[PDB]
Parts: C-alpha cells; structure tokens; sequence
C-alpha cells in the first residue's frame, strides 16, 4: 500500500 | 441573516473537528446542489474532498484488514471463519461501492459541468480517477476492467489539462502525477510506466524549482517526497 | 457446524479488527440475549464493554470538542454560531442518550440477573455506574439529579460487593474506584471525597502487594498509576 | 478531563 494524495 | 449555504459550509467544519465526517459530507453535498452557475470556492471544494477521503479512508483501512486475515485463514484452510470474514468484507464492499457513487454522481451531475479555470477541471477529474480507482483496489473480473478503465480516462484528461494549464509545481498537478502512478503500480501493475511518469513529474517540478521558484512551497515539496518515497521503493523491488 | 453464538462472538472480534464498534456492539448484544441462566463468559463480557466503550467514547470526544467551541464563540457574544453550534451538540446528546440507554436495559434486564460471582457482579454494576455518568456530564438540571443519583447507587452497590468480596489488587476494583473517584470530582464536584476514596484504593493494593503478591499484575499496577496520576494532579489544584 | 477505566 503505496502512498497517495 | 446569513444564507443556508454558509451555514452548511460552518457546519460542515464543525463536523470536520468533531471528526463526523458522514455529517460532513452530507453538509458539503447541500452546499454543492445549491449550485446554479457559479463553482465551489477553493475552500469548500477541499472541504468536500476532505470530507469524502475520511468516509471512503475508514473502509478501504477496513478492508485492508479483512483481507489480510482472510488471506491468512484460507492459508490454513480454514474455509467457516473463511465464509464469515467474506461476509463482513462484502459487506465493507458495499459500503465503498455506495460511497464512491455518491460523488461520482455529483462529480458528473454539478462539479465538473461548473468547473471553470485549470485549477478545479484538474481537481475534479483527479478526484474522478481516485473514486474509479478504489473500486478497481476491490473488484474482480468484468467489473475490476471497467474500473480500471473508468480510471485511466479521468486521469489521462485531468493530465492532458495539467501538464498544459498548470506549473509542475503545482499539487493538484503533482498530486495527480502521484497518484497517476499509483494506478500504474498497483491496479495496471506495469512498474515500467508508474516509474516513468512519477519520475517525470518530480524532475519537471525540480526543474521549476531551480529556475524560477515557486509559490505555495509547502504543500509541494511534501508531495514531491510522497514521489520519491515511491520511487526509491519502487526501484528498490525491481532490483531485488 | 458452529452455533449462531459462536459466529456471533467471531464478528464481534472481526468487527474490532477493522474497527467498526457499532456492529460489534449488535453481535454482542445478540450474544446477550440468547443467554439462558449462565451468563458470558470473561472473553465475550469484555468484549461487550469494549464494543459499548468505543461507541460511547467516539461521541464524547465530539461533544468535548463541540463544547469548548461553543463555550468559545459564546466569550464573543457570535450568537449565531453559538445557535448552529448547539443544535450540532444537541444531536450529538442525542446518540449518547441512545447509546447509554442501550446497555442500561441490557444490564438491568440479563446481565446483572445472570452475574452469578462476585467478578462480573462488580464488573456490571460499575458498567451501570458508568453509563449513568456520562449521561450526568452533559445533562442540565433536574435531569442531572437523576443521573448523579443512579450513579451512586450502582457504584456503591459495585463496592459493596468488591470491597467484600474481591482483592485490593483486582482490576475491576481498583478500576471501580479510580472511576468513583472520578465522580466525586468531576460530577459531584467533591475534592475531599475523591481524594479519600482514590488514596484509600492506592493504599490497600500498595498493602497487599507488599505482603502476598498478585496475579494479573500487568493490568493492576497500570490502573494504579492511573489512580496516583490522578491523585497528584487533584492535589496540586487544592494547593495551587 | 481526567483518566477513567
């Protein structure tokens, strides 16, 4: 789970 | 006296600090189809967003955990805990499913037809890849393809509008790049293609930056270490 | 095949993990009423409080934050945010009204009958105690009389049953008495009594721990840092 | 806002 904005 | 939409835009940030945010939307949704040609200011249209995040935030970290135990439980064969966890995950499904036709509807129905400069066309269609994209995170099959694609339209006519009406520093701009990527990685899984796009948002962004500075530094630079977080995790499992 | 009251009680553990309290209190509530004359076992009867803990606890900590808004905007005479501010506080009194008189008829109806030791006899009682209080924090009025009232009586039914019949070290006890205490200040605004019922707790543990041990240390001795915590805090106030 | 169990 990778970050998002 | 002052008028409903003011008075659901304040409680709207009472329901932001109360930390209620279906309360929150639900006012942000009032102020929103009270429309007529006129578009969201800047405020309330991070108001909506937020409020819309922190609904959909608190299932997919509940789904996340539902499928990682069920994950575990079929790894032991142990198919009645099995059969109950795909209850209750079905059941946050259908909670993220209702959520994200929510503002996909307003999104089509009001916000996208008023948006008017760069900034909010860019906003509102990255947000209709984000909300297209958290139903691709859970779907299968015939359904997960249509999100998917659903996804990469938005995003493509979001990017088409940012890379040509605003600065690669701005985070709107960088926020789709970020995400945009994300897509790439974990729904189209081609590492190949999130790479380069992430990759090339951060260096035009760092180009910008060493020749003519740039405004709203602050909001920027965090999301350009959200790229490169990425990126050095990313180049990281392509090599190991 | 399991029993209705194993899935039940499985749920209720998926329901903490993704942390939806509401829907762990309703499968709790469903192992409640299928009880015949034996009562929960330690595992479910705490969950059962868990469940209610973090429901009740969600809306409290939005009414404190409501509150000190309010108790803000009304130091400016901005009656008009004060008006908006309270009907978001009356609605939030509304839940923690439907919240606290859900587990009161559960405990008066097949908790409290069923508690067959002294250990869940206290452990209920408290919980009535507990659920009478936070209704005293925010009610007004006679409303509050009541409220005090019932609060008394069932914690002092709780210590009855605990000073007689439980250890000085029990947890459920001395978290009996942190929470006594904690009416005495904070409802019944009585430093002097708060003060004598905390220490008096702190010092019979103190005394049993130095003379016969205890098992289940790791939960007491946190409570007791909790009841010193307090006790330091009300008498630097009484000085200060 | 003191500590309660």
């Amino acid at each position: 789970y990778f970050s998002s904005n | 006296a002052p008028t409903a939409r003011e008075e659901n835009v304040y409680m709207a940030k009472l329901a932001e600090q109360a930390e209620r945010y279906e309360e929150m939307v639900e006012f942000m949704e009032k102020v929103s189809n009270s429309l007529g040609s006129e578009e969201l200011t800047v405020e309330e249209r991070n108001l909506l967003s937020v409020a819309y995040k922190n609904v959909i935030g608190a299932r997919r970290a509940s789904w996340r955990i539902i499928s990682s135990i069920e994950q575990k439980e079929e790894s032991r064969g142990n198919e009645e805990h099995v059969n109950s966890i795909r209850e209750y995950r079905s059941k946050i499904e259908n909670e993220l499913s209702k959520i994200c036709d929510g503002i996909l509807k307003l999104l089509d129905a009001k916000l996208i037809p008023s948006a008017a400069s760069g900034d909010s066309k860019v906003f509102y269609l990255k947000m209709k890849g984000d909300y297209h994209r958290y139903l691709a995170e859970f779907k299968t099959g015939a359904e997960r393809k249509e999100a998917a694609e659903s996804t990469l339209t938005a995003y493509k006519a979001a990017q088409d509008i940012a890379t040509t009406e605003l600065a690669p520093t701005h985070p709107i701009r960088l926020g789709l790049a970020l995400n945009f990527s994300v897509f790439y990685y974990e729904i189209l899984n081609s590492p190949d293609r999130a790479c380069n796009l992430a990759k090339q948002a951060f260096d035009e962004a760092i180009a910008e930056l060493d020749t003519l500075g740039e405004e709203s530094y602050k909001d920027s630079t965090l999301i350009m270490q959200l790229l490169r977080d990425n990126l050095t995790l990313w180049t990281s499992d392509m090599q190991d």
